[PDB]
């Protein structure tokens, strides 16, 4: 009916604001994981520079 | 002669039930009902209206 309409449009449209909170909140959740990633990504490359630096080092020394 | 005294039902959301409440109760010529046996609940009106 349209008591039904109004009741299930209106608290139905404040059910997927919450679910865009939830959404917005699952999106905030990984931002910050791929920024841990891709920095201990960075800083593995950079280790690894520094040894292959060392390596080249040690056989001109040999 | 006593006025024949009819039935109002009405219904809704509940923001506008204290809105519709205040609309009815500033032209105040209605009596009022329980109404609690079948399929709804008692209505524990709020903690924060509580106080």
């Amino acid at each position: 009916s349209k008591l039904e309409a109004i009741l299930s449009q209106e608290v139905e449209a404040e059910i997927q604001a919450l679910l865009q909170e939830a959404e917005a909140k699952a999106e905030a959740v990984k931002r910050e994981a791929e920024e841990k990633a891709k920095a201990l990504l960075q800083a593995r490359e950079r280790a690894l520079e520094a040894q292959y630096r060392a390596a080249l080092r040690r056989a001109e020394s040999a | 002669m006593i006025a024949p005294m009819e039935k109002l039902v009405l219904a809704g959301p509940k923001g506008r039930a204290k809105e519709l409440l205040q609309s009815l109760q500033q032209a105040g010529v209605v009596h009022l009902e329980t109404l609690r046996p079948e399929a709804l609940s008692a209505y524990q009106l709020s903690p924060e209206e509580r106080a």
